[PDB]
C-alpha cells in the first residue's frame, strides 16, 4: 500500500589485486551450519538503517519487476523442465547482480538494464553499484527470516549458498570474493576439472549435498565440455505454518479431470485473509509467517485454464496491489510440498535480453583474471512447507494452482511457482 | 484547445499526444516543472524492462521524421532519462506543431516501471530547456493561433473526467469565484513568492517567505526536508522512506494546512491532502505532502503539485509572467 508520487522537477544536472586459485572440491570442507547462518542474518536484518530498510524494499521491486519482465518468455518459464517449477526472483536477481560485479563497461552496461538498472538511475561508480545492491539483497533476506514482535523461533528459514566453481588454473579475484561476501556469508569457490563433465556433474552434486545437506536437483545440466566457470547459486526454503498436521491418509489430487495421483495433504483450521476477483474470476488466501512474510496461495475460481489466470500472477504492479485485506473463516487444504528446482538463468533469460550471448562473450575481467566460458549459471531453489501442530469456507486445492511466498518488510516476493502434481 | 487527462490514483495526471506520419501514439504527463519534451525509444534495448512495458516512438515508421540525434540525460527529482534528440510533427489537443524533442534509449526500472505514462511534456520556460530545445508551447504561440499565451489544469479527484488542459485560455466549467494572480518571481520558471505555511492554528512555517514552484507535474505538495519535519512533527506524522503517514483512524482530525500566496490563504483540508484508505487504528494512511529537496538556482522552494491543483484551478499565464489560482468545480 499503495501509491507512489512522482517528483517531475526539474534541476541542473548534480550527482555523488591479489588474485587467487581455489582448492579442489576432495578436500574436507565442512557442512553449512544452517543455525549458525539464520542468526547471523537476523543480526544483519537488526543492525540496520532506516535508510536501508527503503534500500531493501526497493532492491526488492528490482527484484519483483525482472520476475515479471522474466514472464516475457510467455509460459515458457516451466518449460526449463528441472526438478518442480517454482523460480526465486530475488535469487535470480542476485545472482545476475553478483555476475554484474565481473563486468566492464558494455557487459555491465548490459546487465545494468538486464538486471533492473540504476537502482539510482545513474552510475557514478560507488559502493552502492554492486556492493549497495548486494548487501541490500542480504538485508531482504534477513528482513524475510525475521520475527520481529514474535521474538521467539519464527520458524521460516532462507538459506542461499553461492557455489563458484572454477576451472584447474584460473586465478579468480579477491576484491569480486569479498562482493560475494556481502551477498552472502556462504561463498564457496573450489575448482573442478570441466574437461570431464560427467565426472564432474556426479561430483559437482556429491560436493554441495555433503555441504548444504538438502538434495538438489542435479548439476551441470547442459553444460559444454569447453568451459571454465559455473557461478552457481543454491538456497533453501523452509516455511512452517502453526495450525496446521501432516495427514496419514492421502486426499489424493486431479492434475487434469481424467487423471487421478495419491498425494498428501495439510489441513489448516484459521481465520484468515482472502478475497475473490470476480471480474478476471480469481481467488487467493494466505497463510501469514508474522505477517512480514506471508505465503500467498493463487487459486484460479474455475481452475480450467490456469496459462491465463497465472499470466496474471506474473502481472506487474497487480500482482502486489492484490491487497484489500478481507478476513474471513477459511479451512484451509493443500498438498504437502517438499520438492527442489534447478534453472539455469543463460535458458531462463533470452531474445528479449538475450544474456546467453553476453554470458560467452569476453567481457567480464573483476572476476575473470583468465579465459571465461561459462557452462551454467544455475540458480537451484529447495522449497519446503511444514506443521507444527459457525461457518466456513472449505477452500481445497484439488486441481493444479498458484503460489508465491511474499516480504512485507522488503517489498519482494522470494518465490513464486506453480504446482501440477507432486512427484 | 482543450487535452483530455486521464487520472490514475491520484498520483499520475496523463493524456495524449501523436508523434510522426502516421500517428504513433502516446501518454504524457505535462509538466510545468520542466520543459523537455520525451517518449521511449524504439532504440531503447529491452534490458531495461521499463521500455518492454511502454510504447516506443519508432522513426523508421514515420516519414516526417527529422534526424538530429545530439544526446540528452533528464534528470527529474525521482529520476533520470537519457537518450537523444529527434524532430518531427506533434499532434496536442488538435494543434500540430513541429517539435524537437527526446528519444530516450535508458529509462530505469524504478520508477518507470511504476510509470502509468509513457512519456513527458515540458510545458516551462526554454530557460530551464536541457540541450536548448525550444518547448512545445512556445512553438504553438509562434503560430499565433492561440487567443490567449496561457494554459490552464484542471485535476479531478480520484474517482472511478480525469482532468484538463486547456491551451490557449481557461475552462469557466471548471472553476468558480475569480482568479487571483501572483507574478512570477522571475520568467524561466513557474515559480512564484509564498508569503507563509500555516498549519492549524499557528503560522510556524516559511515564516519572512519562500519559494513556491507551481508544478503539475508533481504528485505532491512538497517542502524542504526541515521544513516538512517540522510540518509533520506537527500533524503527529510518523516518517518511512518514501512518505509519512498517520494511523487512518485520525486522518479526519488532521488540522487544516494553508498557503499564503499573493495575499491570499489557499486551505487544504485534512480530507484534501491525506488518502482515506480506511478509517482503522491498525491500519496507516499515507499523506499527500512529501519531503522534496529541489537543488539550486531552481531550489530549495516548495512544490504545489496535484494535491494543491486538485483543489485550485490553476493558469499559467505566460504574456504577463504570472500565475493564477481560482476555486475549483
Amino acid at each position: 500500500v499503495y501509491i507512489h508520487p512522482f517528483h517531475l522537477v526539474i534541476h541542473n544536472e548534480s550527482t555523488c589485486d591479489p588474485t587467487f586459485i581455489p582448492a579442489p572440491i576432495q578436500a574436507k570442507t565442512s557442512p553449512v551450519n544452517e543455525k549458525a547462518l539464520q542468526d547471523q542474518l537476523v543480526l544483519v536484518a537488526a543492525k540496520l538503517d532506516t535508510e536501508d530498510k527503503l534500500r531493501a524494499a526497493m532492491v526488492g521491486m528490482l527484484a519483483n519487476f525482472l520476475g515479471f519482465r522474466i514472464y516475457g518468455m510467455h509460459s515458457e518459464l516451466w518449460g526449463v523442465v528441472h526438478g518442480a517449477t517454482v523460480l526465486s526472483p530475488t535469487a535470480v536477481f542476485g545472482t545476475l547482480a553478483s555476475l554484474y560485479l565481473g563486468a566492464l563497461d558494455h557487459t555491465a552496461d548490459r546487465l545494468q538494464a538486464i538486471l533492473g538498472v540504476p537502482w539510482k538511475d545513474k552510475n557514478c561508480t560507488s559502493r552502492l553499484d554492486a556492493h549497495k545492491v548486494l548487501s541490500a539483497l542480504q538485508a531482504v533476506q534477513g528482513l524475510l527470516v525475521a520475527q520481529g514482535r514474535a521474538d521467539s523461533q519464527a520458524q521460516l528459514l532462507l538459506s542461499t549458498v553461492v557455489g563458484v566453481f572454477t576451472a584447474p588454473g584460473l586465478h579468480l579475484k579477491q576484491p569480486f570474493v569479498q562482493g560475494l561476501a556481502l551477498y552472502t556469508p556462504v561463498v564457496l569457490p573450489r575448482s573442478l576439472d570441466f574437461t570431464e563433465l560427467d565426472v564432474a556433474a556426479e561430483k559437482i552434486d556429491r560436493f554441495m549435498q555433503a555441504v548444504t545437506g538438502w538434495k538438489t536437483g542435479c548439476s551441470l545440466m547442459g553444460a559444454s565440455v569447453d568451459s571454465t566457470l559455473a557461478f552457481n547459486t543454491y538456497v533453501h526454503f523452509q516455511g512452517k505454518m502453526k495450525g496446521f498436521s501432516l495427514l496419514a491418509e492421502p486426499q489424493e489430487f486431479w492434475v487434469d479431470n481424467s487423471t487421478s495421483v495419491s498425494v498428501p495433504m495439510l489441513s489448516g483450521m484459521g481465520t484468515f485473509q482472502h478475497w475473490s476477483d470476480i471480474q478476471d474470476n480469481f481467488s487467493v488466501t494466505q497463510v501469514p509467517f508474522t505477517e512480514s512474510a506471508c505465503l500467498l496461495l493463487i487459486q484460479p475460481h474455475y481452475a480450467s485454464d490456469l496459462d491465463k489466470v497465472e499470466g496474471l500472477t506474473f502481472q506487474q504492479n497487480s500482482l502486489n496491489w492484490m491487497k484489500k485485506l478481507s478476513p474471513r473463516t477459511i479451512h484451509l487444504t493443500m498438498p504437502q510440498l517438499v520438492l527442489q528446482g534447478s534453472y539455469d538463468l543463460q535458458d531462463l533469460l533470452a531474445q528479449a535480453e538475450l544474456p546467453a550471448i553476453l554470458h560467452t562473450e569476453l567481457n567480464l575481467q573483476k572476476l575473470s583474471n583468465d579465459r571465461i566460458r561459462v557452462g551454467e549459471v544455475l540458480n537451484s531453489i529447495f522449497f519446503e512447507l511444514e506443521a507444527d501442530e459457525p461457518e466456513v469456507l472449505e477452500v481445497t486445492l484439488n486441481r493444479p494452482f498458484l503460489f508465491a511466498v511474499y516480504d512485507q518488510s522488503a517489498t519482494a516476493l522470494h518465490f513464486l511457482g506453480r504446482v501440477a502434481n507432486p512427484l | 484547445s482543450s487535452v483530455i487527462l486521464t487520472n490514475y490514483m491520484d498520483t499520475q495526471y496523463y493524456g495524449e499526444i501523436g508523434i510522426g506520419t502516421p500517428p504513433q501514439t502516446f501518454k504524457v504527463v505535462f509538466d510545468t516543472g520542466s520543459s523537455n519534451v520525451w517518449v521511449p525509444s524504439s532504440k531503447c534495448s529491452r534490458l531495461y524492462t521499463a521500455c518492454v512495458y511502454h510504447k516506443l516512438f519508432d522513426a523508421s515508421d514515420s516519414s516526417s521524421y527529422k534526424h538530429n540525434g545530439t544526446e540528452l540525460t533528464l534528470r527529474y527529482s525521482t529520476g533520470t532519462v537519457s537518450g537523444f534528440l529527434s524532430q518531427d510533427i506533434i499532434t496536442v489537443g488538435g494543434i500540430t506543431v513541429t517539435q524537437m524533442f527526446g528519444e530516450v534509449t535508458e529509462m530505469p526500472a524504478l520508477p518507470f516501471m511504476l510509470a502509468e505514462f509513457d512519456g513527458v511534456v515540458g510545458m516551462g520556460f526554454i530557460e530551464q530547456a536541457i540541450g536548448r530545445v525550444t518547448p512545445i508551447f512556445d512553438n504553438i504561440i509562434s503560430q499565433g493561433v492561440l487567443k490567449e499565451d496561457v494554459f490552464s489544469f484542471y485535476y479531478n479527484r480520484d474517482s472511478e473526467l480525469g482532468g484538463q488542459i486547456v491551451l490557449g485560455g481557461s475552462d469557466p466549467q471548471h472553476y468558480e469565484g475569480n482568479f487571483h494572480y501572483i507574478n512570477l518571481i522571475k520568467t524561466g520558471v513557474w515559480q512564484i513568492q509564498m508569503k507563509g505555511v500555516s498549519v492549524g492554528s499557528s503560522t510556524l512555517l516559511c515564516e519572512d517567505g519562500c519559494l513556491a514552484l507551481v508544478d503539475t507535474g508533481a504528485s505532491y505538495i512538497s517542502g524542504s526536508t526541515s521544513s516538512i519535519e517540522k510540518l509533520m512533527e506537527a500533524l503527529g506524522a510518523k516518517k518511512r522512506l518514501f512518505d509519512y503517514v498517520v494511523k487512518c483512524n485520525e486522518g479526519p482530525t488532521l488540522p487544516d494546512i494553508s498557503f499564503h500566496l499573493g495575499g491570499k490563504e489557499y486551505t487544504l483540508t485534512s480530507a484534501d491532502y491525506v488518502f482515506q484508505e480506511s478509517y482503522s487504528s491498525k491500519k496507516l494512511c499515507t499523506l499527500a505532502i512529501h519531503a522534496m529537496d529541489i537543488p539550486p538556482p531552481t531550489g530549495p522552494t516548495w512544490a504545489l503539485g496535484a494535491t494543491f491543483i486538485r483543489k485550485f484551478y490553476t493558469e499559467f499565464d505566460r504574456r504577463n509572467n504570472r500565475i493564477g489560482f481560482a476555486l475549483a468545480r
